[PDB]
């Protein structure tokens, strides 16, 4: 399927907060800042952990779970700044908050932006 | 045959999302092997099997545990067989008898580890 | 000869009892967070204190210190990592002191539960995450982290039991509630976990509690109530009452913002942030409307424009109540069951979440 990979749709909705996938994003869209929505822009490193959502694909009426990875090493990007908070959650579900700095555990925490990488189809 | 390895980064992930016991196996071993570099008390790994829907419950008992109960409860019934949680550059092993395994019901295999069990998830099936 | 001369060393102009503190995030730039501490009877700038990277802050109960917590690096985006606890006067607002922590200390959105203090002041209480969760403990007069209560793994946010000198509470995956009750050392005397509360998944709670002398309420996505009673020697839970009445659902009214809701323990009211067309993924949106309940009677009692608002503080004393929208900060008097909007500081921060009344 097509709407399954970013690398081939239009940046311009794919850098949209509203591309499925971004659903539970809350940071800057890092195919807007000289990166991919799975690549970290030059020099910046990506975050072994992440918060994670349950997306609904609106082209193939699946629901995917959708992985939150932040790139670090680099100040605030800026651009593309998005707040959705489909099916997030408060701490005490950790991995499915995102009101915490996924960079926690990094060399250098401070947080670049957000992407993100489909991990599979929605278990549910 | 019987044997299988398991492995777990500092990405909350299993290469792994689905075992298989072959039938003629007495007991089984599961050897984890954790590739990341983040230390266990952060970011560590363990295996739990369990009946399909007794995984959430499971998971949940376990996080009151603690690591130095390695996230499971201390004899907690609905628990087959976990291994001793482990974090980056470590590796554990479990070995529980296959006639554990009943009739007509699937089993699952997760990390107890608190808020991995929700992507670090496979299914252990009996069978040829 | 020079007529005038430059001079430092001054005190904050406006007394305490006037003071407010926004903790501005500068999200766009959050190396460079800052504390801006104002007037609320005038919207007048008093002062700040820089928080480098995504900074939180509270005052000390004594009214004389002003804590805050964040993380440095050698060279900000590369090098050595110190989190660190600061102590700074909060009549010259100038650094004191800076106290060791593991390097853990949250990082994320300026929530009150993830950096309070024991109700004797004795010790400060703050949140970690390395992901996996830990509650810390630093001792004020010792200037030493002192206790790292693991116990509260697999928990998040602190809530501190006005009723006792050094005990507070967290919210755990299980529904249930964590007591840690701190002995003299700073370390974990005893500890009890309260029966489930709340469904973590068919009706889970904001961390954003309604704090009273003994108990605590919790709103719910959908629009629940529950409680914590912490007056007997173990927790007693109870909940779900709804906030809303048939027609309140028919226009799917929910609870949405951060430090959401609020409680003026002298008349039991009880505030939120309230907006209609609620559904999956608008917890966390702009309040239409502010929501007045009265626990006592389980009904509301008032509802006001939210302007807005995504958090909110009470101060009992002068009975007001603070509500910022992330860089306005409103003023209201709710010595009445309708709140009274005095005024609006705008521009109190670029990216603010948190605000807290200089105690009295
Ligand atoms: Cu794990």
């Amino acid at each position: 399927h097509i709407s399954l990979n970013p690398d081939l749709a239009n940046e311009d909705e794919v850098n949209s907060c509203d591309y499925w996938r971004h659903c539970a994003v809350d940071g800057f869209l890092c195919s807007c800042c000289g990166g991919t929505t799975t690549t970290c822009p030059p020099g910046s490193t990506p975050s072994p952990i992440s918060w994670i959502g349950t997306c609904h694909n609106p082209h193939d009426g699946k629901d995917y779970l959708i992985s939150y990875h932040d790139c670090c090493g680099k100040t605030a990007c800026g651009r593309c700044q998005c707040n959705t908070q489909t099916r997030e959650r408060p701490g005490y579900e950790f991995f499915l908050h995102n009101d915490v700095n996924w960079c926690m555990a990094n060399e250098n925490s401070t947080f670049h932006c957000t992407t993100s990488v489909l991990v599979g189809l929605a278990k549910n | 045959a019987c044997d299988v390895s398991i492995e777990g980064n500092d990405s909350m992930q299993f290469n792994t999302k689905s075992i298989v016991v072959d039938k003629t196996c007495k007991e089984f071993t599961i050897n984890l092997k954790h590739t990341g570099k983040l230390p266990k008390a952060a970011m560590g790994h363990n295996v739990v099997v369990s009946k399909k829907s007794d995984e959430s419950a499971v998971a949940t008992d376990g996080m009151k545990a603690g690591l130095n109960n390695d996230y499971v409860k201390a004899g907690d019934e609905r628990v087959i067989a976990h291994t001793s949680v482990i974090g980056g550059g470590e590796t554990d092993s479990v070995t529980f008898d296959v006639s554990k395994l009943k009739e007509g019901e699937d089993y699952a295999f997760f990390c107890s580890f608190p808020g991995h069990w929700s992507i670090m998830k496979g299914t252990i099936e009996l069978g040829s | 000869k020079p007529r005038e001369v430059l001079t430092g060393g001054h005190s904050v102009s406006a007394p305490q009892e006037n003071r407010i503190y926004v903790m501005d995030s500068v999200f766009m730039h959050l190396t460079e967070s800052r504390v801006h501490v104002y007037d609320y009877t005038n919207g007048k700038f008093l002062g700040m204190v820089p928080t480098a990277f995504n900074g939180h802050v509270q005052v000390s109960n004594d009214g004389k210190k002003i804590y805050t917590m964040t993380t440095y690096h050698e060279r900000i985006t590369r090098g050595k990592r110190s989190d660190v606890v600061e102590v700074w006067d909060a009549d010259k607002l100038t650094f004191e002191k800076e106290i060791s922590l593991p390097p853990k200390r949250v990082q994320g959105l300026n929530y009150d539960g993830l950096f309070r203090q024991t109700t004797d002041g004795k010790f400060i209480v703050l949140q970690n995450a390395s992901p996996a969760t830990s509650i810390g403990i630093v001792d004020v007069a010792k200037g030493d982290y002192v206790e790292d209560v693991t116990a509260a793994a697999g928990c998040w946010s602190v809530i501190p039991q006005p009723n006792r000198p050094r005990s507070f509470m967290t919210i755990c995956g299980d529904g249930g509630l964590l007591t840690i009750n701190l002995g003299e050392d700073g370390k974990v005397a005893s500890q009890s976990r309260s029966k489930q509360m709340f469904s973590v998944k068919d009706d889970p709670i904001f961390i954003a509690p309604a704090l009273d002398k003994d108990k605590a309420h919790f709103v719910s996505y959908y629009g629940n109530v529950y409680s914590a009673d912490f007056s007997g020697d173990e927790v007693k839970v109870d909940g779900p009452w709804s906030l809303l009445n048939d027609e309140d659902k028919a226009k799917n009214w929910v609870p949405g913002g951060y430090n959401l809701v609020g409680l003026h323990r002298a008349s039991g009211r009880m505030y939120v942030f309230m907006h209609p067309d609620g559904k999956e993924g608008t917890h966390k949106f702009p309040a239409a409307e502010i929501w007045v309940m009265d626990t006592k009677t389980k009904q509301r009692v008032a509802r006001i424009p939210g302007r807005d608002a995504l958090s909110m503080t009470i101060d009992q004393q002068r009975n007001l109540m603070l509500t910022l929208d992330g860089g306005n900060v409103n003023v209201y008097d709710i010595s009445q069951p309708e709140p009274k909007l005095l005024r609006t500081i705008e521009g109190a921060a670029e990216a603010s979440l948190q605000v807290q009344f200089h105690p009295v």
